[PDB]
C-alpha cells in the first residue's frame, strides 16, 4: 500500500516472488513411465541401447 | 581296372557366426592404461533450526 520506494536492494524486493526457477519436477516419471510392468507380448529381445551419460 | 579315380565336387560347407551383443559396440582410440568414473554421495536436507 505504502510506496516509499518499495524496491530496495534485497529483502525489500524479496517479499514478492523473487525468481521462481527450476521447480521440483517429474520430468522422469515414476509410477507411469517407470514403475511400469505393462510391457507388451512381444516377439524377441531386440536391443537395449546403452548410452554413456556424459550429461 | 586302370583309370585314376575321378573326383568331381568339393564344396566347403561354411557359415558365418554372430555375437548377440553387437549393440554394445563401443570403439575407442586405445590410449591410457586405467579408466575410471565416479558418482556423488547423497546429501539429505536439513531442519532449519535458525536459533
Amino acid at each position: 500500500m505504502y510506496e516509499g520506494n518499495n524496491m530496495r536492494s534485497m529483502m525489500g524486493t524479496s517479499y514478492e516472488d523473487s525468481r521462481l526457477n527450476k521447480r521440483t519436477e517429474l520430468n522422469e516419471n515414476m509410477s507411469i513411465d517407470t514403475n511400469k510392468s505393462e510391457d507388451s507380448y512381444g516377439v524377441q529381445i531386440h536391443s537395449l541401447s546403452k548410452q554413456s551419460f556424459t550429461g | 581296372k586302370y583309370l585314376f579315380p575321378k573326383i568331381n565336387e568339393t564344396l566347403l560347407i561354411d557359415i558365418a557366426l554372430g555375437n548377440r551383443f553387437n549393440w554394445l559396440a563401443k570403439e575407442q582410440d586405445f590410449i591410457g592404461q586405467y579408466s575410471e568414473e565416479y558418482v556423488i554421495m547423497d546429501t539429505v536436507p536439513i531442519n532449519m533450526d535458525l536459533s
